[PDB]
Parts: structure tokens; sequence; C-alpha cells
């Protein structure tokens, strides 16, 4: 995305037919789940360093807060990403299972599950996506003050 | 400046703006620093939202490069900030972090 997206956010691509655009939209790439992983490491030495030192020394140190407050907004930005995956990969299951044809935009769908199909400008304002954009974009920019 | 020095007027000029940019090149790679931090994350931030802008500020590295390096004489307007959609979350994050 370093020259810009390739599709209008008004346009859905699916790599085959059948899977939902939202399973495709919020699933895990390699590198996501690396950076995944290592949050869940740097927080674990510093919930150790918290146990050690006592909540009441941890929290005098302002950085130590600010370290602690970028780790919880990652992990926050990736719960709520989580949660959207789960709605799309449940929604999948649905279509999948209940209705048959070749391609999902001929079918009209149940409105709670077709709500899954449309693409970025109908979304609902609080998806949990959306969310997770935003926390992300501010944990990034959190996380290059540690130099 | 191969020529000033030899001015008694402007010899001292010169030889104070040799040492404020010795000086300030540090303050600059600092400046470097935090500015590549907020690039790439408005960067991330907005890069989905090509056609639902007010404009393609920060749709792309280099016009983000570019915006919020304008923003730093004040010739960038805070009209770049704003969605066409009604994600209204997105654009008060980036609101704050412009700010
Ligand atoms: C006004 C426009 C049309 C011309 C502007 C030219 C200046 C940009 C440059 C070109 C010639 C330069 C001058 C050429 C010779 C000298 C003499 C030089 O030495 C002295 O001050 C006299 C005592 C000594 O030489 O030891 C000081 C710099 C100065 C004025 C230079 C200063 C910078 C000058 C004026």
């Amino acid at each position: 995305r370093f020259e810009g997206i390739t599709t209008l956010p008004n346009i859905t691509v699916t790599d085959y037919p059948k899977q939902i655009f939202r399973v495709k939209t919020t699933q895990f790439t390699w590198t996501e789940m690396l950076i995944m992983v290592w949050v869940l490491g740097m927080m674990w030495s510093e919930c150790k360093e918290l146990w050690l030192e006592g909540p009441r020394e941890y929290i005098l140190q302002l950085w130590n807060v600010l370290d602690f407050g970028m780790l919880s907004i990652f992990i926050a930005a990736f719960t709520a990403r989580f949660l959207a995956f789960l709605q799309a990969t449940k929604a999948q299951q649905y279509v999948d299972s209940y209705v048959q044809e070749s391609d999902l935009s001929e079918v009209t769908l149940p409105p709670e599950i077709q709500y899954f199909t449309y693409a970025r400008d109908k979304w609902l304002p609080s998806d949990p996506q959306i969310i997770s954009e935003g926390l992300y974009a501010i944990a990034v920019v959190l996380s290059f003050s540690r130099i | 400046a191969y020529i000033l020095p030899a001015n008694e007027s402007f010899g001292p000029l010169q030889i104070s703006l040799g040492r404020t940019v010795k000086d300030i090149f540090k303050f600059m790679v600092l400046f470097i620093m935090v500015f590549f931090a907020f690039m790439i994350g408005m960067f991330i931030l907005y890069s989905y939202y090509l056609g639902a802008k007010v404009n393609a500020a920060f749709t792309t590295v280099e016009e983000s490069f570019k915006t919020l390096f304008w923003s730093i004489f004040g010739l960038s307007e805070v009209t770049s900030v704003v969605l066409k959609y009604d994600h209204k979350f997105i654009e008060n994050i980036g609101y704050v972090l412009y700010g």
C-alpha cells in the first residue's frame, strides 16, 4: 500500500466465490501474527517487572506507564480485529453451510448475515475492525517513541 | 562563503552561521525520527481511504510525507484530515494525531 490501495473502497474482491469478503479483510497475515506474539512477549516481560516491583512503585515512573498503555493498546487493536474476524468467519460458516450457488452476489441473504458482504463505505461506524485500525495507528505512533 | 570572511562586518556573522548549523543538525536528526514516526502512523491509518477523502493527503507514503512536512510551516490545511464517510472514530483519531 506504499503507492496506494489498488481497488476502490466500493469494490469487493474475493479469492474464491464461496467466501465472505470480511473473512478476506480480517484474516491474520504472517507478519501480523509475528507482531501479535511479539506484543504478548513484551507484555509478559512488563507484567513480570510489575509483579516484581509492585504496582505502587511501578506506576511512579511515567514512562513505564506509557509503555504499559502502548502494549495494552496493541492488544486492544488485535482483540477488536479478532472479534471482527469471528463475526466474519461465523457469517462465512452460515453462507457456506445453508445457501448453495455459484456466486454470492446473485443470492439474497438474511440481512443480519448479508451485512458482512458490504464494502468499506457501507460499514457501520462502530465496526470492530475500524476500532482495530485506529488503535493500531495510535499504537504504531506510540511504539516509534521507544527510541 | 569563500569570500565573506574577509569582510570584518560579515565574517563573524558567517562564523556564527556555521556554528548554529553544526548545532541544529542534531535536532534535525531527532525531528526526522519523530516525523517518520507520525508519518508512518497516519499513513497506516488513512491508506484505505484513497477515494473517500477531501484530498489525497495521507493516502500514499510520498503524499503523507509532503502533507506532514508542509505542516511544519503551516502551509497545509486542516481539511486534509476530514473523511467523506461517517467513520467518525477514524477522523477523530486523525485530528488527535495531527494536533
Ligand atoms: C551589489 C551587487 C551588484 C554585487 C554584490 C557582490 C557581492 C555579493 C560580493 C561580490 C564581490 C564581493 C566582495 C569582493 C571583495 C571584498 C573585500 C574583502 O576585504 C575587505 O573587507 C577589505 C579589507 C581586506 O580585504 O582585507 C571583504 C569582502 C568583499 C567586500 C566581498 C564581499 C562580497 C561581495 C561584495
